[PDB]
RNA sequence: AGUAGUAACAAGA
RNA sequence: UCUGCUUCUGCUAU
RNA sequence: AUCUAUAAUAGCAGAAG
């Protein structure tokens, strides 16, 4: 009523009518941003340049009736300006704050509930000690605002639009049941709201919309730990801290899986993996809560979590998760090998392929299925879902799980298998995400076969239609428990019958990052840390204890090789390599103790962790040794410096992965003659090339020489040198 | 003892103390006079690097245009603009061969972008050349002026609201006999050539507040006829850059550091053990002046193969317009007579018909060298990109040259890869010995020469792989922290008291997170920010003696208040911030400690220092009284005729928001006029209200009658 | 407000801007010419700037900065940070460079406020500073006076002229080339105790016309960021060693002084100072960057960073190679024209090269 | 989206030297396949176009050359090491804080 | 004069 | 007749 | 597990090229 009379008043005139008629709604935003003047620039200088003035503030003329022109000292609080605006001093703000009409109904706590949640989390937080340590912060994407657990950012924005502006949503429809529930609750909670709809929308954006950022993180990546990242994680220190509220069960499950995988991987290297594993789970906390107390009350299905539960005499599920479905192997076995495959979009990538026939019960909430499969082959899939969308979900999950070459070749479009920061993504998760948006091509390229119509069931066709004649190549539709276990010294989980149910070999090798901070209390607070931390701390321990380590490396080397301090390192060495590597390094060290004058402290420190394995004999000469860091094999070069281990001869400070490890003092028996006895197995390097002895041959070409014979070898980073066979 | 800070590098590596070498505590250098000198010098350098090219005269503008494409191969190591089209096409072909399907997928996403983008996107620009006024104007103002002139000339496809329809309007405007400019009411008429020269013009200004440079340089801003095409081309190039592992764009910040570290890490992993590995920290010299628009057209034509023809056309228009672009000379010069003690301004438009006696040696040489190109106060500049106008496309070209470094293309024992961010680049070369490294470096340099890329020899260096610099990111076996670069972000921002508190504390916290700001230095930064804040806003602690106009009210409020720890710093309260609570705002930090009456005054729903919206009943305010609005002085020219246009614009937009509640939360869409949309909304709202039962017979009749009256007024003025 | 006398009109440059006329009224003037746009006239490095820097690194008796209060320390990291900050504040509050910081902040603030509040007046601005003596009581200091000229500053590079009269005991006839811009008067005699005996020493007034802009004044009021620039580096070095030691090393660095860093040069050779001396040196360097900000400094810093990195790659035994080393040297030397701070920094770079190559 | 009229002529003049119309250039680009264009252009280019690496040794770098002329002058906005202050041991007077009183 | 440095300020209307 | 383009980050809501 | 993005309100400020 008011507004229509207002509009008629503006249309009665001439220029406003021409504006209202000759301006579409799309151009209204342009004319709304339309500004006249010299714009503005450097407002900090302006603020310093106007706060010394008398009236730097502009307010509405209504303030005449609220703020007096003068206080009890005759200082002017506002001055009329030659319009509805009025120039005002900050003294007016302070006079309102000390004399203005007060009230018991303020909207600040409700509109800004999330900030008060931060306040409450800090108030009830628990502070532990500060530990100064070599910190390895990795840059990754984390949550700055957690948002609603159910909704995504798009869904949260849709909910906000439907709640605040119901008649302006356009063609959009809320599809999810969580969306509808939250919309109902917010519309119920916001009737008779005296706040403007814009600020209500922004309050709901703070409450519901999830927001992420790339940050350098150590410790937990959950939003309750990211909000206090400045307080808990430093350059050289970790502040033990636990937020005050309630933890999300999802984050607890994730961090438990991470800790269990790290613990099992480190335990496999020990000479008594069972006792080692028990000690670690007894000395581990997850978000402030003891790991054993979590393991006694957490129903998480995972291989390493089940191994941890079995070692402490608990009932396990012997099941895992994949694509939202719970998988339980009923019969069969498998091993895991790395296989390079080419996808439908010409992207080559390695997948962990499981060799061996096996059978699974795949339980979802809206679907269920029996699967039988072999090495990259879907032998049989009997799905029993409720709705055809759930049936399609389960079929897609089973085709991806089968690791069929048809599935790998069905990839079309711009499917990336790397992160935006060029980090490796899980290929199976990427294929699942790709086919869950549209699996038309997968259904076409899967294949069809005629049905014999057994048991009354009916098969489904690539068009998601039921057909009694044909179906997919192995797919059939249908109309529709924690066991006591044992565990031995080597972490093999037998059943009550005596057949192996789990093994450390079934534990996923992916090195992930915890959502809640994992706290380890032992001699080495880094023992169950990530690979970069483990490498840095292993070398830092070696050079920090270099006096006793150096005295022991000569008297009883076997005692030194057997130290626990090298076992977190050995879990990063590839298994098949360990023994060989060890043998190599040990032979080097022995031929180093036999040749007087050849003593290189850097070489011993470099190769000492690799000697921690039972040495297997071999005639191979290694120019490098591999350690698995985040899915990639980093090479430590036997001679000289490298990008994972570089000793600066000038500063004398060893650097491992860019993190300083410390300085090496002056060893009197350092070998300045130039001879090297710990680079090649059975060869003393006597210096640079001598053209007398012929051309340079390869490292792996030296096995047919005889003792008392020099040669020129292209051993190193493009360095030709002169060696001789002992 | 003579103190030498540089001697600190004898023990601390230069990277681990790189922050010392950034003197960002002093003021940056500004320009004082005109930019005509830098503009003329830029044009002359661009024509010098391409002087062996072919000269032609433009049949549409009459401007002399230089074409250095396929010119004579360079004979020295001076910068050359003689890019060979076959080498550029080969680089594109091999980039597509090494990443099958990149251009196809990029063109699909860019087709979606081109079909959905609104003309409002153009308003997201800064100061824009406005051909209607022949002056710099805000982007929204320039766009509105362009739309008004186009409409008065019978061009109204932009009414669709799509950017591509406005581009069609621009295309059709470039074919009219005469353009009508209606000022305030003087009716000017540009002809075809004059309008065309104004439409292909980029205004030139001098870049101010720039670190690391002894001498100033010129920047350019294009008009509205260029910006839509450049936006579509840059969107395509961004889609391409997103799919390339060597691109340092459009990733930035922590994500960029992570990508660079991971990519260099993978590169060092791929290099075999027996190989020699070297890294070139490299800059390219005269990057924008040697990026030819014709090569951008060739690249776009190869990228858009087998695409619809409308898409290829709309993507080809930007390189065409940039190939025929004019650079406005600027403000001109100023002349002084000491004996007569007078000074005068000489515009640039009279720099072709002026006597050369007035100028010094170098300026006279500049004018003599540039005079053949002068038309209507602009200079013809066919070669060059005119300062970062195609950052992402030039990034694609550099990445193609990087991609040419695999062993399948070098066909030798050496190979190379690296990182490319527009002009900056990090090149990792691998080879079995030093001669192979030299050969790979020579081959990369000469291949860059073939495509118009000139490696800066004086700014680039090479060392064993492991340390380098890329886009001011210093990598010593990993990227180091450089706190000095973020130093100008500390301080009072000048928004208001609340926002300045929030920004100061948040900046301190984020610098602890990202830039290795230690805890003790963070506490001292907090203390220094609180000092600067209290000085700026005259809000020193109530129980102090500093004398100011505000101090009496602050003392009264202090003595009035039981719980002093609850008062905000802007109210003369204490500073309760520490490392613990940097992430918590100030009103929430001390909400529990506030006195009830002070709390109900600070957060009063009828706060008079913030704006109130009507529902004369108004919504309750939520913000505190420290969220006031600073007076913005905007008062001496003839451009005062737009103040009334803008006032009436604001009146209309507030009325529309009274009719459309979500118009200020999300951008509204619609081809209907404002009055039509508002009347239809009023009608449907009155209908669903009378139906649901909020209004009666008579009010509904009155609303429908006012609507009919407005509709007969819009049809019958 | 000072009366606009003849001497004040001359010293503040009033009516020194030529009349702005149209080109069509003055095109036929014989000496009408383009504005002088010469290269700055070159100057040689004099030994007074190294003495200025040596004095700016000194420890003083008064405390020159009183930092505000922060919340109470609850977390153990906040207690550790408070201890380290006490060491830092002790080092930084008793540095001469901190007195320069406070002096410049006060002067630039007073000048900006005067320029805003009185555009047409010659305001008298005293150079005031506050400190706390070793015994702990507040002390007010007057350095002299500033008269601001007219300050109708349209742009942010527009110059406001002022006259500065500053007390001194330094004889201007000992290093006259330093005082080219000044007219130094003799205004009094001063009685100073040194050990047991006081002498009558002449007290001079250094008077000069100077100028500034709103940008220079804005960057002068924000000079306390120099403290952060130094302290962040100092703490980073502390933290760099703490990670290797797995313990807080603030006390071991500040109290034991077993760790030293090359910070200077003497006839004996390179001299090494404690972490506090390094902190004061970096603070003085940041402060002198702020006081002597120039395009020459920007160019020199940016261009010499590359030579520093090449020398580092050489010390790292990374086989550094160049392409146009002579071009880099030419670009570095293009910035060395007349600014004493940049010339001192270039001399420092030559000394660093000497010590780092051997 | 049609390129017609003035824009067509501008496109006809925005090409490499050996093309007369945008359509001919588009046809050439569509038919283009790489065949030793870069290797041939490299074989043609002179050997004086190169990036020869100069080793940076301990004896390689020379000292920077500082300019010549009269000695530099003081340019600070205030005295630094020659400053003298007249001080009051405690500003405990009337109207404190105002600078003229203290002065 | 001074600021300043490749062109300006040293008020303008 | 005077702060451009691009990218990231932070803050705010005429 | 993903997540500039199975994404798109706008303005200002800092940095980089
Ligand atoms: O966030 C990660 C993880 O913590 C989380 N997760 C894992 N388990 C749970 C549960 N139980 N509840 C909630 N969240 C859970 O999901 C992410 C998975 O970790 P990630 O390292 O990314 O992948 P992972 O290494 O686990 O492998 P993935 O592809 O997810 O497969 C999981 C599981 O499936 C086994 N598997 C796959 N295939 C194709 C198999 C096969 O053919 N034969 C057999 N026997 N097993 C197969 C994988 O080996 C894993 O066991
Ligand atoms: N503000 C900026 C700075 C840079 N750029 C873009 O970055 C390029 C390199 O700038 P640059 O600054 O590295 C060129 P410089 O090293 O000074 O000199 P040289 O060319 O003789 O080598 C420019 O040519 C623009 O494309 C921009 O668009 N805006
Ligand atoms: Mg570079
Ligand atoms: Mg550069």
């Amino acid at each position: 009523m008011e507004r229509i009379k207002e509009l008629r008043d503006l249309m009665s005139q001439s220029r406003t009518r021409e504006i209202l008629t000759k301006t579409t709604v799309d151009h209204m935003a342009i004319i709304k941003k339309y500004t006249s003047g010299r714009q503005e620039k450097n407002p900090a200088l302006r603020m310093k340049w106007m706060m010394a003035m008398k009236y730097p503030i502009t307010a509405d003329k209504r303030i005449m009736e609220m703020i007096p022109e003068r206080n009890e000292q005759g200082q002017t609080l506002w001055s009329k300006t030659n319009s509805d605006r009025v120039m005002v001093s900050p003294l007016a703000v302070t006079w309102w704050n000390r004399n203005g009409p007060t009230t018991s109904t303020v909207h600040y706590p409700k509109v800004y509930k999330t900030y008060f949640e931060k306040v409450e989390r800090l108030k009830h937080g628990t502070f532990g000690p500060v530990h100064f340590r070599n910190q390895v912060k990795i840059r990754r994407r984390v949550d700055i605002n957690p948002g609603h657990a159910d909704l995504s950012a798009k869904e949260a924005q849709d909910v906000i639009m439907e709640v605040v502006f119901p008649n302006e949503v356009g063609a959009r429809i809320l599809t999810s049941e969580s969306q509808l529930t939250i919309t109902k609750e917010k519309k119920k909670e916001l009737q008779d709201c005296k706040i403007a709809p814009l600020m209500v929308a922004y309050m709901l954006e703070r409450e519901l919309v999830r927001k992420t950022r790339f940050l350098p993180v150590a410790g937990g990546t959950s939003s309750v730990y990211i909000e206090v990242l400045h307080l808990t994680q430093g350059t050289c220190w970790e502040q033990m801290y636990t937020p005050g509220g309630e933890v999300r069960n999802d984050d607890v499950d994730q961090s438990l899986i991470i800790a269990a995988r790290n613990i099992v991987r480190r335990a496999t290297v020990s000479a008594d993996p069972l006792a080692s594993l028990l000690e670690m789970c007894h000395s581990t906390q997850i978000g402030g809560v003891r790991m054993v107390d979590i393991l006694r009350q957490n129903p998480t299905e995972e291989q390493a979590v089940d191994i941890c539960k079995a070692a402490m005499g608990l009932r396990i599920s012997s099941s895992f998760s994949f694509g939202g479905f719970t998988f339980k192997r009923t019969s069969g076995s498998s091993v895991k090998r790395e296989e390079e495959v080419l996808t439908g979009n010409l992207q080559t990538l390695k997948i962990r392929v499981h060799e061996g026939y096996e059978e699974f019960t795949m339980v979802g909430r809206r679907a269920t299925a029996i699967l039988r499969k072999a090495t990259r082959r879907l032998i049989q899939l009997i799905v029993s879902g409720k709705d055809e969308q759930s049936i399609a979900e389960a079929i897609i999950v089973a085709m991806v799980f089968s690791q069929e070459d048809c599935m790998i070749k069905a990839v079309r479009g711009d499917l990336n298998f790397v992160n935006r920061a060029n980090q490796r993504l899980n290929p199976m998760h990427q294929l699942l995400r790709h086919f869950q948006k549209d699996a038309k091509v997968l259904f076409q390229n899967w294949g069809i076969e005629p049905i014999d119509n057994v048991m009354g069931m009916i098969g489904i066709l690539p068009d998601m239609t039921p057909s009694t004649e044909m179906s997919l190549r192995g797919v059939r539709v249908s109309k529709m428990e924690r066991v006591v276990v044992s565990i031995d010294r080597f972490l093999r989980v037998r059943d009550q019958r005596g057949n192996v149910l789990l093994s450390p070999e079934e534990v996923s090798e992916t090195q992930g990052t915890e959502k809640l901070t994992i706290t380890y209390s032992s001699s080495m607070m880094w023992e169950i840390n990530g690979p970069e931390s483990v490498l840095v701390n292993t070398y830092q321990w070696i050079i920090r204890n270099w006096e006793n380590v150096k005295i022991q490396w000569s008297q009883d080397p076997t005692m030194l090789y057997n130290k626990m301090e090298f076992e977190p390192f050995q879990s990063l060495v590839p298994k098949a390599a360990r023994g060989q590597y060890s043998g190599f390094v040990r032979v080097l060290f022995q031929q180093m103790r036999d040749v007087l004058g050849t003593f290189d402290t850097v070489q011993i420190i470099k190769l000492l962790p690799f000697a921690a394995a039972p040495p297997e004999q071999s005639r191979m000469q290694f120019s490098s040794l591999t350690v698995n860091v985040r899915g990639s094999g980093m090479r430590i070069v036997v001679r000289g410096n490298s990008p994972v281990f570089n000793y600066n001869k000038a500063t004398k400070r060893l650097t491992v992965l860019g993190k300083d490890a410390g300085a090496l003092m002056e060893d009197p028996d350092e070998g300045t003659a130039g001879v090297e006895s710990a680079v090649l197995r059975g060869f003393l390097i006597l210096g640079k090339e001598n053209k007398r002895y012929g051309p340079a041959l390869s490292i792996n070409e030296l096995s047919n020489l005889a003792k008392g014979e020099k040669a020129n070898v292209l051993i190193g980073q493009g360095d030709v040198v002169l060696v001789m066979k002992r | 003892m003579d103190v030498n800070p540089t001697l600190l590098f004898l023990k601390v590596p230069v990277q681990n103390a790189i922050s010392t070498t950034f003197p960002y505590t002093g003021d940056p250098p500004y320009s004082h006079g005109t930019g005509t000198g830098y503009t003329m010098d830029t044009v002359n350098r661009t024509h010098k690097y391409s002087e062996k090219g072919k000269w032609t005269t433009n049949t549409e503008t009459g401007a002399p245009q230089l074409n250095p494409i396929d010119g004579p191969l360079p004979e020295d190591n001076e910068p050359s603009g003689y890019a060979q089209t076959d080498c550029v096409l080969e680089a594109m072909a091999f980039l597509e061969e090494s990443h099958p399907g990149i251009f196809e997928n990029s063109c699909l996403e860019t087709m979606e972008i081109v079909q959905q983008t609104r003309v409002d996107k153009l308003t997201q620009g800064r100061q824009t050349y406005d051909w209607t006024l022949n002056r710099n104007q805000p982007a929204a103002t320039a766009l509105a002026n362009t739309i008004e002139v186009f409409r008065s000339n019978g061009l109204t496809a932009n009414e669709s609201g799509r950017l591509i329809d406005f581009l069609k309007d621009v295309m059709d405007s470039m074919d009219k006999e005469e353009m009508e400019i209606t000022t305030h009411k003087k009716k000017q008429r540009l002809n075809k050539r004059s309008y065309l020269i104004r439409a292909l013009t980029l205004n030139t200004m001098t870049k101010d507040a720039e670190r690391g440079k002894l001498k100033r340089r010129a920047i350019a801003t294009p008009g509205m006829q260029i910006r839509g095409f450049v936006y579509f081309v840059e969107a395509l190039a961004r889609s391409i850059c997103e799919k390339l592992e060597q691109s340092g764009l459009p990733v930035g910040g922590n994500e960029k550091k992570a990508k660079l570290a991971n990519v260099v890490r993978k590169m060092m992993t791929n290099s075999q053990d027996t190989e020699l590995s070297f890294t070139i920290t490299g800059d390219n010299t005269k990057w924008n002046e040697n990026q030819n628009p014709r090569m951008f057209l060739a690249m776009i034509t190869y990228i858009t193969r087998n695409q619809p023809e409308w898409f290829r056309n709309v993507l080809s228009i930007a390189p065409i317009m940039f190939s025929n672009k004019m650079a406005r000379l600027g403000k001109g010069y100023m002349f002084e007579s000491k004996s007569m003690k007078l000074r005068t301004q000489v515009p640039a438009e009279m720099l072709a018909n002026i006597d050369l006696k007035y100028f010094n040696k170098s300026t006279r040489e500049k004018i003599e060298k540039i005079r053949p190109l002068l038309i209507d106060g602009t200079a013809s500049l066919s070669p060059g990109m005119m300062m970062g106008m195609f950052n992402m496309l030039s990034t694609v070209l550099g990445v193609s040259i990087l991609n040419l470094g695999q062993k399948k293309y070098t066909k030798t024992t050496y190979w190379w890869d690296g990182l490319q961010s527009s002009d900056d680049f990090a090149l990792i070369v691998n080879a079995p010995n030093h001669e192979g490294i030299q050969a790979g470096v020579d081959r990369f340099y000469r291949t860059c020469k073939l495509v118009g890329i000139n490696m800066s020899k004086k700014k680039s260096y090479i060392n064993r792989t492991g340390t380098f610099e890329f886009t001011s990111f210093f990598y010593r076996y990993g990227f180091v922290a450089n706190f000095s670069m973020e130093l100008p972000s500390f301080g009072v921002s000048g928004i208001n008291e609340s926002a300045d508190m929030s920004v100061g504390v948040t900046v301190i916290k984020n610098n602890m997170i990202n830039n290795d700001l230690g805890p003790a230095t963070a506490q001292m930064a907090l203390q220094l920010f609180i000092k600067d804040y209290r000085y700026t806003y005259r809000c020193h602690r109530g129980d102090t003696q500093i004398q100011t106009r505000r101090a009496f009210e602050l003392k009264k409020l202090w003595e009035q208040t039981r719980s002093k720890a609850g008062l905000l710093v802007s109210d003369g309260g204490p500073n309760l911030y520490n490392i613990r609570n940097l992430h918590i705002p100030e009103v929430c930090l001390k909400w529990e400690l506030m006195d009830e009456d002070y709390q109900g005054r600070l957060c009063n729903p009828m706060n008079p220092f913030v704006s109130h919206k009507e529902i004369s009943m108004e919504y309750d305010a939520v913000a505190t009284t420290h969220s006031w609005i600073p007076k913005r002085n905007r008062s001496n020219t003839s451009q005062r005729g737009i103040l009334e246009d803008e006032q009436m614009y604001q009146k209309c937009c507030n009325l529309f928001e009274k009719f459309f509640p979500s118009s200020s939360y999300r951008r509204p869409v619609g081809i209907s006029s404002m009055v039509e949309a508002m009347v239809s909304r009023a009608r449907i709202d009155a209908r669903i209200d009378f139906e649901s039962g909020r209004i009666k017979k008579e009010e509904f009749a009155e609303i429908m009658k006012i609507c009919s009256t407005i509709e007969e007024l819009r049809r019958q003025k | 407000n000072m009366k606009k006398t003849s001497q004040l009109k001359w010293a503040l440059g009033e009516n020194m801007a030529p009349e702005k006329v149209d080109f069509e009224d003055c095109k036929d003037v014989n000496d009408l010419k383009q504005y002088d746009s010469d290269e700055p006239e070159p100057r040689s490095l004099a030994c007074w700037i190294q003495s200025e820097f040596n004095k700016a690194c000194e420890l003083t008796d008064s405390s020159w900065v009183e930092l505000d209060e922060i919340g109470e320390d609850v977390a153990p990291i906040e207690h550790i940070a408070s201890m380290r900050r006490n060491y830092f504040t002790a080092e930084v509050s008793h540095c001469r460079a901190t007195e320069y910081i406070m002096k410049g902040v006060y002067i630039n603030t007073a000048l900006l406020n005067a320029s805003c509040a009185a555009m047409d007046d010659f305001q008298l601005i005293p150079m005031i500073s506050k400190c706390r003596t070793k015994e702990g009581r507040r002390k007010t200091n007057l350095y002299g006076f500033i008269i601001k000229g007219r300050s109708h500053l349209r742009n942010d590079t527009d110059v406001v002229n002022f006259v500065s009269m500053e007390f001194s005991l330094t004889d201007p006839r000992l290093e006259p080339h330093k005082w080219e811009k000044y007219c130094v008067l003799e205004i009094g005699d001063m009685l100073l105790r040194t050990a047991v005996g006081q002498v009558s020493r002449p007290m001079f007034l250094y008077v000069r016309t100077n100028g500034t802009s709103k940008i220079k004044m804005k960057w002068g009021m924000e000079m306390r960021r120099c403290l952060l620039q130094s302290l962040q580096q100092i703490e980073s070095m502390i933290e760099a060693e703490s990670s290797v030691k797995e313990k807080d090393l603030t006390k071991e660095f500040f109290e034991n002084k077993s760790e030293t860093w090359p910070i200077g040069e003497s006839p004996k050779g390179v001299e090494e100072g404690s972490i506090g001396k390094v902190c004061r040196t970096l603070l003085a360097k940041s402060v002198f960057n702020s006081l002597y900000a120039s395009p020459q400094l920007e160019g020199f810093s940016a261009e010499s960073r590359k030579l520093l990195l090449i020398v580092q790659a050489l010390r790292d035994n990374l086989e550094p190679g160049t392409f146009d080393l002579e071009g880099l040297y030419e670009a570095i030397e293009e910035c060395l024209i007349n600014d004493p701070w940049v010339l001192l920094n270039a001399s420092w770079f030559n000394s660093f090269l000497t010590h780092a190559l051997r | 989206f049609e390129i017609t009229g003035t824009m067509r002529r501008l496109a006809d003049q925005s090409l490499p030297p050996n093309f007369s119309s945008l359509e001919n250039f588009r046809a050439y680009v569509d038919g283009f396949e790489p065949n030793g264009c870069i290797e041939g252009k490299l074989s043609q280019m002179s050997k004086e176009v190169n990036a020869r690496i100069e080793p940076f040794l301990r004896t390689t770098p020379r000292p920077l050359r500082l300019p010549d002329g009269p000695p530099c002058s003081q340019r600070s906005k205030f005295l630094l090491m020659d400053a003298l202050k007249l001080s009051i041991e405690d500003p405990s007077h009337e109207g404190e804080g105002i600078p003229l009183y203290d002065a």
